[PDB]
């Protein structure tokens, strides 16, 4: 069954492969046509040698046409599987990737489907050169006798018998292999990605041990695939040498009862002799096919995956009021569906208005923060945007109107310039990345670069503070204007000075009119303005209201103020 | 140039060698055994030609069975040792390639991308490892043949023989030109296949920001125009090897025609007879396919090696750190001075960040340090963790440098706590004893209950027990930032280091952590923005714009 | 007619052969 799935790939090409095909055959026929139009070279002088000679030059160059053909359409088919393969992966839903970590996939991805790709390109030409050779062979070998090429034909299957047997081996251990290769890829990009740690704690040793498991393991599969390629080459040339011997024998029973001249059995043996070796090379590809079979397991479960996250919409409108309804919500993550984080959760945002969300640690403000970006489903309840399930929304117009500052934000290896204008279609002119700058408090040190805002940020934003890379994502966030606006933490690495600008975003500036505000913060005093305060401890909200209610309650919030 | 890299590739093998002989002697059983089937062959089909004789052809046919059975012995193992030392060479070497990578300082990853390095350890040891165990082998099985098949000519017409060797069916010059671009053409492959990873990289590593913006199709549309270039690249080298293929075709083919019209010469003088000369010609096409094989092989051995270059470069790459140090005083009193220490990046020179500091902490007291962003705290805790050398003055440790103490020794006595914590994927109790050898459960049991840790822990799967996840990210950021400085505190160290370790923690938490030498034995530098917690400091150093204010 | 030709007949062997050497080097080690 899944040797049908590998050669489905194929059928966008069809045309080209089969000129490839007439192409083959062409110089088959061209290249065996020789000895009719030339004769013994005994017989021989000129003519003779110069049809050979330009039927030599006619076969090469149609070769050479055939091979630039087959080699043009891999290429493409290699490339767009590679890129279909890395589409499928990147629908998932979130938790697919806590359950498969980032080496893992990064190894499905780039390697998995180059090996699968270069198997196929090289066992596909075989294959077809020698299956158009032997059905030429066995041509002249059916001219040549009936009788003989009849008890030939009947014992083809018996050999291909054996291989079948154990093909479900080859890829039973081409899993496990795939499996521990992708496993060390993943201890190396862990280790290589948090140098800084490691030499702190001098642990390049246990890295080292850590790598050398993963290698032994893979050292412990590789004997198995040895031992089994020999025994594989054992019982392929046995077949061959008993096809030869036992029809070669048949042939001299026959010529002793006086049946058959032995002027035929001359020529249908020298041909018997090549056939052979066709069928062995034939013999020879089946467990590599089945071997690329046991390579493309996983990469095809990725392309066949259903996602459990729920489909984009269709709903664009061109005005957006930015309304936020929680409904009952309650929420347990995949990995443990019987521990409720959330329980019943009631509240609206509403336009020019802050509401801030304080808690104990682990109380759940990222979860609801993650829930209001639409990258978990509530198990309970409902959220509404404007009146809609978020779901209904395009999935780029949604994130364009929503937009969040991360706890502990993460910054891309690219110029600062396409770090705050990430995920745009219509990119931005300048002036509108230096106001975006210019309100977040970014724009007094990128200034100050040599190259200003086309400087390069390592893959981890490495060559910035934590306040710089803060004000990076806040301007990145800013940039787009949206409606609803999430800060998560946005002021634990931010300096008294910084955070001026952003009590200035959130209670002065004049374009306060147009958001909805969601502040999540340690910061109590950063709170005291905000026109709600939601209390959230074990995923229920205790209290709510202004400062000065929660004050003259006396309760968890002024117990949480009081402390110091 | 190449032949120093093969050298290399040679001395890594040694401990292949048992296998490896096992191999050859193999290889030259059955390259014995493959040589004697035909005359059986033709043995048999003029017995068939002639009078029967049942007798004679099962006598020969016997014969022909037992040495076919004899060299199909010899090829499969043959091809099972050389696969077996293929394996072993590829794993050795990415050994070697990932405990060399290790040594590098931390400049060197900041001048490359980690998508590119994990590439390099895939994909590219294979060519590195396709040397010894394939292309050399079928190189010699096909010298040892020409060499026969010379042997062979040379008994019918000497003559003819010597005029063999004209110019060969091949060009030297066009070899050279060939084997001088396929491997430039190889490493700009290698190098596009390196970017094309870290494009998968960056993408699948950051994810959830990726979904928070809604880029996923700009990621996909950047990795097929990726894709694109690595395609071009295979299809320029693919055209240009079968053009190199068809000229060689060409020019067997007129060499051929050459040999025939001198040996139809031979023929017209009466030197020669039909027999001989059909001999003659039947060994002549072979060595003249052989040779263009050998050739072909030899190039295509030396362009990958060539090729292979970079793997070889960061395998021997010197570490930009000073010597290992030696000192592990059994006793430490934690005593640390700055003089006139100066630095700037190595990977941005020209502007300096730290200008002339100086001070000292004290064992029994607490040492604030504070300033705006981008003033350089987090470089001085580098400085003071011997992750980066100063470009001038001294950084001294009880009156020794620091980078003379050794570099286990060193890690255990100042510890630190870094700011964004990250964590590695495992349990809990291998991320608190981290970096050890052993450690008692006790231990970590006290030192999550010293950081205030065990109240959450209580609440996990399977306690200390419970995974958390690739950078810990099914944690919250306090509970995170709680099992990093129990990381800490499990060390008993001299020396602690708080780069604003209560950032994510909240109000009634960070109150009940202020006591960080309540013992009054360690040597402790706290690094915060809030005027809060430096009240309780016996000694407070302000710094701006990289120097230290009055 | 019907007759093989020696020399062409190793040629086509030689053909057969070396299609394995200069496309799919693996499948000979
Ligand atoms: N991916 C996950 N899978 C399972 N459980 C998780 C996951 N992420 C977080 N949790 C757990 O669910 C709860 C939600 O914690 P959450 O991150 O929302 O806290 P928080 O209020 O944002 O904390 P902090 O104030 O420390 O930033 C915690 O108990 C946490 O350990
Ligand atoms: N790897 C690096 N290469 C080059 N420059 C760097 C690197 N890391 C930091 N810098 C720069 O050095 C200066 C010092 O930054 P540093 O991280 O020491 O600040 P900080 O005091 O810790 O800041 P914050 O309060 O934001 O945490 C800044 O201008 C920063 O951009
Ligand atoms: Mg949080
Ligand atoms: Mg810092």
């Amino acid at each position: 069954n899944p040797v049908r799935r590998l050669l489905g790939c194929l059928g966008s090409e069809t045309r080209r492969l089969s000129l490839f095909l007439v192409l083959v055959v062409l110089s088959s026929l061209g290249e065996m046509a020789i000895p009719f139009f030339t004769g013994r070279l005994t017989d021989w002088f000129t003519r003779n040698l110069t049809l050979m000679s330009i039927l030599t030059i006619a076969s090469a160059v149609l070769e050479f046409v055939g091979d630039g053909i087959y080699n043009n359409t891999m290429g493409h088919v290699h490339s767009h599987l590679q890129g279909e393969v890395f589409g499928a992966v990147l629908r998932q839903e979130t938790e697919f990737f806590q359950q498969n970590q980032t080496g893992n996939i990064m190894s499905r991805v780039t390697e998995d489907t180059s090996t699968l790709s270069d198997s196929l390109s090289e066992n596909l030409s075989l294959f077809l050169w020698y299956l158009v050779r032997g059905l030429c062979l066995l041509g002249i070998m059916l001219w040549g006798s009936v009788s003989l090429t009849m008890v030939t034909l009947i014992t083809l299957p018996l050999l291909f018998l054996l291989p079948k047997k154990v093909g479900k081996w080859y890829q039973l251990l081409e899993v496990q292999v795939r499996e521990s290769l992708a496993k060390s890829s993943q201890v190396a990009i862990e280790a290589l990605s948090a140098m800084p740690t490691v030499r702190s704690f001098a642990n390049e040793e246990g890295e080292a041990q850590k790598f050398r498991e993963k290698l032994q393991e893979i050292k412990t599969l590789n004997q198995k695939e040895a031992v089994a390629y020999a025994v594989n080459s054992w019982t392929t040339s046995i077949s061959g040498m008993l096809l030869k011997v036992g029809i070669l024998y048949i042939g001299g029973q026959l010529v002793t009862s006086g049946a058959v001249s032995s002027g035929n059995l001359v020529t249908f043996v020298l041909y018997q002799m090549q056939f052979t070796q066709a069928v062995e090379v034939l013999l020879s590809i089946y467990p590599r096919v089945q071997k690329a079979v046991g390579s493309s397991e996983k990469i095809f479960e990725y392309l066949d995956r259903t996602p459990r996250c729920p489909p984009s919409g269709l709903l664009t409108p061109l005005h957006l009021e930015g309304l936020v309804q929680f409904q009952d919500v309650s929420f347990a993550y995949p990995n443990r569906p019987d521990v409720l984080v959330l329980q019943g959760l009631t509240f609206t945002l509403r336009p020019g208005e802050v509401t801030a969300l304080v808690g104990p640690n682990g109380s759940g403000k990222s979860t609801v923060a993650a829930l209001l970006q639409n990258l978990y489903q509530p198990t309970g309840g409902q959220l509404l945007l404007d009146g809609k399930p978020l779901p209904q929304y395009e999935h780029r117009y949604l994130h364009r109107q929503v937009a969040a500052v991360g706890q502990e934000p993460q910054v891309f290896g690219r110029s600062l310039q396409e770090n705050i204008a990430y995920g745009l279609t219509q990119k931005p002119t300048m002036e509108e990345i230096t106001a975006a700058a210019v309100k977040s408090g970014a724009h007094s040190f990128i200034s100050g670069l040599p190259q200003g805002y086309d400087t390069e940020v390592d893959e981890a934003g490495s060559q910035l503070s934590g306040g710089q890379r803060q004000a990076v994502a806040l301007a990145r966030a800013l940039i787009r204007k949206p409606c609803v606006l999430i800060l998560d933490d946005a002021t634990s690495a931010l300096d008294a000075n910084s955070q001026l600008q952003v009590e200035q975003l959130l209670y002065e500036s004049p374009e306060r009119y147009s958001r909805s505000v969601l502040l999540i913060t340690q910061h109590l005093s950063l709170v005291e303005q905000a026109d709600h305060i939601l209390f959230l401890e074990g995923g229920a909200i205790r209290e709510g209201g202004t400062h000065q209610q929660l004050m003259e309650k006396k309760g968890c919030y002024w117990a949480m103020v009081q402390a110091p | 140039n190449n032949k120093v890299l093969m050298w290399r590739l040679l001395k890594l093998s040694r401990p292949d060698l048992p296998l490896l002989v096992a191999a050859f002697f193999f290889l030259v059983l059955a390259v014995l055994g493959e040589t004697l089937i035909p005359h059986y062959s033709g043995r048999v089909i003029d017995i068939l030609g002639g009078d029967f004789d049942p007798h004679a052809f099962a006598s020969a046919i016997f014969f022909m069975c037992l040495f076919s059975f004899g060299s199909s012995l010899s090829a499969g193992c043959r091809g099972g040792c050389f696969t077996y030392t293929m394996s072993r060479i590829n794993l050795r070497i990415r050994e070697q390639l990932f405990s060399s990578l290790l040594r590098q300082d931390l400049g060197f990853f900041q001048e490359t991308k980690t998508g590119e390095l994990n590439s390099r350890l895939s994909s590219d040891t294979t060519l590195m490892s396709n040397w010894l165990p394939l292309n050399a082998n079928v190189l010699l099985r096909s010298l040892v043949k020409v060499v026969g098949l010379y042997g062979f000519m040379l008994s019918i017409s000497p003559r003819l023989t010597l005029l063999s060797l004209l110019h060969m069916p091949f060009t030297i010059a066009a070899e050279k030109v060939y084997n001088t671009r396929h491997q430039e053409v190889l490493r700009e492959i290698q190098d596009a296949v390196a970017r094309a990873g870290q494009v998968v990289r960056e993408a699948v590593g950051g994810l959830q920001t990726v979904r928070s913006f809604g880029a996923e199709e700009h990621e996909v549309c950047r990795y097929k125009e990726a894709l694109e270039q690595c395609r071009q690249l295979y299809w320029r080298r693919d055209l240009e090897r079968a053009l190199y293929l068809l000229v060689r075709r060409v020019l067997h083919l007129g060499v051929q025609m050459l040999m025939l019209s001198c040996g139809l010469q031979q023929m017209q003088d009466g030197e020669l007879t039909q027999g001989s000369l059909l001999s003659f010609m039947i060994y002549q096409e072979s060595v003249g396919s052989y040779v263009q094989t050998l050739v072909y092989i030899y190039g295509d051995m030396l362009s990958n090696v060539g090729a292979a270059e970079k793997v070889f470069s960061y395998m021997d790459r010197q570490p930009n750190l000073p010597s290992p140090g030696t000192l592990a005083p059994t006793t430490l009193q934690g005593v640390v001075k700055f003089q006139d220490v100066s630095f700037a990046y190595p990977n941005r020179p020209d502007r300096p960040v730290l200008k002339g500091l100086t001070f000292t902490l004290r064992p029994g007291e607490v040492t604030a340090l504070v300033g705006p962003n981008g003033s350089g705290k987090s470089t001085v805790a580098a400085l003071l963790q011997n992750l980066y050398q100063p470009t001038g003055g001294q950084v001294l440790l009880d009156e020794k440098p620091i980078s003379q103490y050794e570099h286990c020794y060193l890690h255990s006595q100042v510890v630190s706590v870094g700011q964004e914590p990250v964590l590695f994927s495992g349990s809990v109790r291998n991320n608190i004893a981290y970096g050890l050898q052993s450690c008692e459960d006790d231990k970590v049991m006290a030192a999550a209950q010293a950081a205030h840790a065990d109240d959450f822990i209580q609440e996990m799967e399977h306690g200390i027990y419970t995974d958390v996840g690739e950078k810990g990210s099914q944690l919250a950021a306090g509970q995170k930032q709680r099992l990093a400085i129990a990381r800490a505190l499990v060390r008993d160290p001299r020396v602690l280091i708080l780069d604003q370790a209560t950032s994510a923690l909240d109000v009634q938490c960070e109150q009940a952590l202020q006591d960080w030498n309540s013992r009054g034995d360690r040597t402790v530098l706290v690094i915060a923005h809030r005027l809060q917690t430096v009240q309780r400091a016996h000694q407070i150093l302000v710094l701006q714009e990289g120097k230290l204010q009055k | 007619r019907f007759k093989i030709c020696p020399y062409h007949w190793y040629k086509q062997h030689m053909s057969l052969l070396f299609r394995r050497y200069y496309h799919k080097l693996d499948s000979i080690i």
